[PDB]
RNA sequence: UCGAUGUCGGCUCAUCUCAUCCUAGGGCUGAAGCAGGUCCUAAGGGUAUGGCUGUUCGCCAUUUAAAGAGGUACGCGAGCUGGGUUUAGAACGUCGUGAGACAGUUCGGUCCCUAUCUACCGUGGGCGUUGGAAAUUUGAGAGGAUCUGCUCCUAGUACG
RNA sequence: AACCGCUGAAAGCAUCUAAGCGGGAAGCCCACCUCAAGAUUAGAUUUCCCUAAAGAGCCGUUGAAGACUACGACGUUGAU
C-alpha cells in the first residue's frame, strides 16, 4: 500500500460561478484560492493541479469593512528611479475592478510555476454576464 | 499529505479534520491517518461509513 | 491659528471641538486664540 | 431631547414615507429627504414622531438629527426661508436679473453667479440682496458662496456681509 | 482630427508684405485614396486609413492589392491610419479621396515625421553632456561619460540612465505651426517652421489638438 | 576588512529625503497698501558667475524668483586630475651632543588593468502567440516634460 | 493636502462631522509627446494562400538608413 497521486491525466477540473456582490474581499479570496489549489478533493496532492474553475462575476461589487475602501493602498515600482506608485481599493475598483481579487488571491496563492498555473485557471469578469454560457459552470455559494 | 486528504474526505462528509480524528479516538478506532488517507481516495463509502461512526461519536 | 501638541482653552470664550479625530480650539472673540492639535 | 420632541405638521403641509424616502408637500415646494436606517417615522395625525430601532447613544444622534432636518423643511415649505447680505463701499452694487446675479467688486472683472435650483434672488435697491429658498441647507450654501467671492475685512468693513452676523474691526496705525 | 500625408520637398522662404521672412517647407501631397473606414461596430475605435503616392505590381503583394481592390483605389507607397471621431467619420466613405484642402491658409498644425538619423552618437551629442577639459593632464576621456552610479549602495546603474545611444530615425512631432498656403490645383501645402524628417521623407500633418 | 575596503579637494555624471530657498495654496499678525514675520500643506520643476586661497568652508563683487539643509564608502580615481595630506632630495625656525624629529614652514617629486558576471545605454538572432502570410492597428503599462522674470493694462484705482 | 465652509445632532445652546452636501495647490491620476500584445492575459481589423501555394530569405544596384545588423527603395514589366 503505497499514497498515490493524483496522475494529472486523470484529474477534472469543475466550471464553477461565484457572485462576488457584497462579500468580503478577503474572506471570499481564501475560498476562491483553496478551490484554485483543489484542496477540497481527498486526491490532492501538492504537485498536482487539482483545483476547479472558479468564474466570479460582480467583481467591482466586492466589500471590505471599515474605511478601508479609502485607506488600502496598492503600490507598484516601474523600476525607475523614484518609480514608486500608489493607488488606492476605490480608485483601483474604478479603473481595474478584477484587479482588486486578482491581488487577493495572488497572494494567498502559492508562488511558483504550479501556482501561475492555478492562477491561470481563475477567471474574473466584471459584471451580472459572462462569456460562459457555453461552458454551462454550477452555481457555488461560500 | 495524509491529514490533507482526511481533512478534505471528512469535509466532503460534513466533518472536519480535528472532529473527525478526535471521534475516531472516542470510538477507539485504531486505523492510521497513511490508510485513512488511501481509504478517503480510492473508497469514499468506506470513508463515509467512518464519519459516520465519528459523527455518532460526537 | 497655532501647531501644536498641547492645545488648552484660554478663556471661557474658548471651545473645543473634535473634527476628523482632531482637537480644534475655536473662539468667536478671538481670531488668534484659535488653535489645532499636531 | 430633539429627536424626542415631535414635529408639528400644518393643516396643507403633508409627508409621506415610501422606501425609506420621506416626501413633503407643502404650497411653496416639495422637499424630499433620505430617512436613516436606525430611524423610524410615526405618523399621527397633526403630529409626526421620530423613534430609533435600537436604543443606543449612537442611534439616538441620528433620530435627533433626523427630526431638525424634518421640522425644518416643514416650516421652510410652510413660510420659506430668507435671508439678507450687505455690500459695503462705493464701487459695491449687486444687480440680479432672472436666476443669475452679477456682482461688482474690487476685482477688475464683474462677477457672475447663477442661483442653484429652488432660490430666488431679489434685489429691491443694488446695496442689499434678499435670498428667497425653500430649504434652509441651499438657502446657506448660497449665501455662502456668494459671501466667498468677497468677504469683509476688519479695517473698513467693506464687503459682503449678514445683517445677523457681526464683523471684527481693526484699527489702523 | 483625420489628417494628411505628404512628401516633403525641403524649405524654402516667404516674404511679406512688410518685408518679413517666413521660414517655410514644402510638402508634396498627392491626394489620399480613402482604404478602409474603421468603426466602434466593426472595429471597436473610429479611423480612416488612407493610402497615397503609387507603387508597382510587383511590389505590390497580392493580399495589399486585394486590400486595394477592396476599396477600390490605386495602390499607394504605403498605408496609413488617422484616428477619427463620428464628426470626422461624417462624410469619409471608402474609396473617397483626401486633399490639400482638408487645411486653410493661417491654421496651427502639428507635423510628425521620421527624424534625421545620426547613427551611433555619444553622449557629448546625444545627451548634451558637458565636455572634460582638453588640456590639464586629461588623458582618455576629453568626451567619456563619466560616473554612471555611485557606490556599492545602490551598487546598480539606474534605469533610464543617459548613456551613447542611437540618435535619431526616430518618430519627432511638433506642434503650433501655421499654414501658410494651399494649392489644390498643384496638391502642394505650405507649413512653417522646420517639420522634421529630411527631404523626400513621408510627413503626417494633422490639426493641432491645443487649437 | 592589514595573503591591501586608495585620502581631501576639483571635473564629469548623477540618485534620493524634506527638517522648503523660489515658485504654488492657507491660518495668525504689533496684517491700512507695498513689503514682510511665524506656522501649516506642498519635493512638480528650478535653485548663478567670478577675486583670494590645494580647499570643502569662509570673506568679498556683481547678479537671481531663489543662489535651500542633507544621505548616497563625508556618492562618483578598473570615469579624469593630482593642487593639499603621506616616501625617497634640499633648506629655514625649533628640539637633541649625535644620528635624527616637528597636525611647523618652503622648492621638487611615475596615478596600471584590452570588462567575464550583474547593472545600464543601443541594436539583432531564435522560438512562441492553437494553419501560414502582407499590412493597419487598440492600449495593460513605461518613460519624457513639469521652471520663471520683466513691461503694459486694470490703475496711480483700492488702501494710505 | 493644509485651510474655509452649508445644514446638523451626540451635548435643547454651540459645532465643517458623527449621517449628508460644498470650495480648495506648481502636488496625485488623466490630458501633451515617445515606446508599448514576450500584455505566455501573447489582443483586434482588412486582405491573400494552401499536392512546396500566399509570402520570406539569399543574391545584385543601393539610401539624408546604418558599427555589423536592421530599416527604406529598386532588380529589364527599371531611374536603384
Amino acid at each position: 500500500m503505497k499514497t498515490l497521486s493524483a496522475k494529472p491525466a486523470e484529474v477534472t477540473h469543475d466550471w464553477f460561478v461565484v457572485d462576488a456582490d457584497g462579500k468580503t474581499l478577503g474572506r471570499l479570496a481564501t475560498q476562491i484560492a483553496s478551490r484554485l489549489r483543489g484542496k477540497h478533493k481527498t486526491n490532492y496532492t501538492p504537485h498536482v493541479d487539482t483545483g476547479d474553475f472558479i468564474v466570479v462575476i460582480n467583481a467591482e461589487k466586492i466589500a471590505v469593512t471599515g474605511k478601508k475602501a479609502q485607506d488600502k493602498k496598492y503600490y507598484r515600482h516601474s523600476g525607475y528611479p523614484g518609480g514608486i506608485k500608489e493607488t488606492n481599493f476605490t480608485k483601483l475598483i474604478a479603473h481595474k475592478p478584477e484587479d482588486v481579487l486578482h491581488k487577493a488571491v495572488k497572494g494567498m496563492l502559492p508562488k511558483g510555476p504550479l501556482g501561475y498555473a492555478m492562477i491561470k485557471k481563475l477567471k474574473l469578469y466584471a459584471g451580472t454576464d459572462h462569456p460562459h454560457e457555453a461552458q454551462q459552470p454550477k452555481e457555488l455559494d461560500i | 499529505l495524509w491529514i490533507a486528504r482526511i481533512n478534505a474526505g471528512a469535509r466532503l462528509n460534513g466533518l472536519s479534520y480535528s472532529r473527525f480524528i478526535n471521534g475516531m479516538k472516542k470510538a477507539n478506532i485504531t486505523i492510521d491517518r497513511r490508510v485513512l488517507a488511501d481509504i478517503a481516495m480510492h473508497d469514499a463509502a468506506t470513508f463515509g461509513a467512518l464519519v459516520e461512526k465519528a459523527k455518532a461519536e460526537l | 491659528m497655532k501647531v501644536q501638541a498641547s492645545v488648552k482653552k484660554i478663556c471661557g470664550s474658548c471651545k473645543v471641538v473634535r473634527r476628523k479625530g482632531r482637537v480644534h480650539i475655536i473662539c468667536t472673540a478671538e481670531p488668534r486664540h484659535k488653535q489645532r492639535q499636531g | 431631547r430633539v429627536a424626542k420632541a415631535p414635529v408639528t405638521l400644518p393643516n396643507g403641509v403633508s409627508v409621506t414615507l415610501n422606501d425609506r424616502q420621506v416626501e413633503v408637500k407643502g404650497k411653496n415646494g416639495n422637499l424630499s429627504l433620505r430617512l436613516h436606517d436606525l430611524v423610524e417615522l410615526k405618523q399621527e395625525d397633526d403630529v409626526v414622531t421620530l423613534s430609533p430601532t435600537v436604543d443606543s447613544k449612537e442611534a439616538m444622534m441620528h433620530t435627533g438629527t433626523i427630526r431638525a432636518l424634518l421640522n425644518n423643511y416643514v416650516i421652510g415649505v410652510t413660510e420659506g426661508f430668507e435671508r439678507r447680505l450687505q455690500l459695503i463701499g462705493v464701487g459695491y452694487r449687486a444687480q440680479a436679473t432672472g436666476n443669475k446675479v452679477t456682482l461688482n467688486v474690487g476685482y477688475s472683472h464683474p462677477v457672475e453667479y447663477t442661483l442653484p435650483e429652488g432660490v430666488s434672488a431679489e434685489t429691491p435697491t443694488q446695496t442689499e440682496i434678499v435670498l428667497k429658498s425653500n430649504d434652509k441647507q441651499q438657502l446657506g450654501q448660497a449665501a455662502a458662496k456668494i459671501r466667498g467671492f468677497r468677504p469683509p475685512e476688519p479695517y473698513k468693513g467693506k464687503g459682503i456681509r449678514y445683517s445677523d452676523e457681526h464683523v471684527i474691526r481693526k484699527e489702523a496705525k | 482630427a483625420i489628417g494628411l500625408v505628404g512628401k516633403k520637398c525641403g524649405m524654402t522662404r516667404v516674404f511679406t508684405e512688410a518685408g518679413a521672412s517666413i521660414p517655410v517647407t514644402v510638402v508634396e501631397i498627392s491626394a489620399n485614396r480613402i482604404t478602409q473606414v474603421k468603426n466602434t461596430d466593426v472595429d471597436g475605435y473610429q479611423a480612416i486609413q488612407v493610402t497615397t503616392g503609387t507603387r508597382r505590381d510587383s511590389r505590390v503583394t497580392a493580399a495589399q492589392k486585394g486590400h486595394f481592390a477592396k476599396a477600390g483605389v490605386a495602390a499607394g507607397r504605403g498605408v496609413w491610419e488617422f484616428r477619427a471621431n463620428d464628426s470626422d467619420l461624417e462624410g469619409r466613405e471608402i474609396g473617397g479621396e483626401i486633399l490639400a484642402d482638408l487645411f486653410e491658409q493661417g491654421q496651427m498644425v502639428d507635423v510628425t515625421g521620421n527624424s534625421k538619423g545620426k547613427g551611433f552618437q555619444g553622449g557629448v551629442k546625444r545627451h548634451n553632456f558637458s565636455m572634460q577639459d582638453a588640456t590639464h593632464g586629461n588623458s582618455v576621456s576629453h568626451r567619456a561619460i563619466g560616473s554612471t552610479g555611485q557606490n556599492q549602495s545602490p551598487g546598480k546603474v539606474f534605469k533610464g540612465k543617459k548613456m551613447p545611444g542611437q540618435m535619431g530615425n526616430k518618430r519627432v512631432t511638433v506642434q503650433g505651426l501655421e499654414v501658410i498656403s494651399v494649392d489644390v490645383e498643384k496638391g502642394l501645402l505650405v507649413i512653417k517652421g522646420a517639420i522634421p524628417g529630411a527631404t523626400g521623407g513621408d510627413v503626417i500633418v494633422r490639426p493641432s489638438v491645443k487649437a
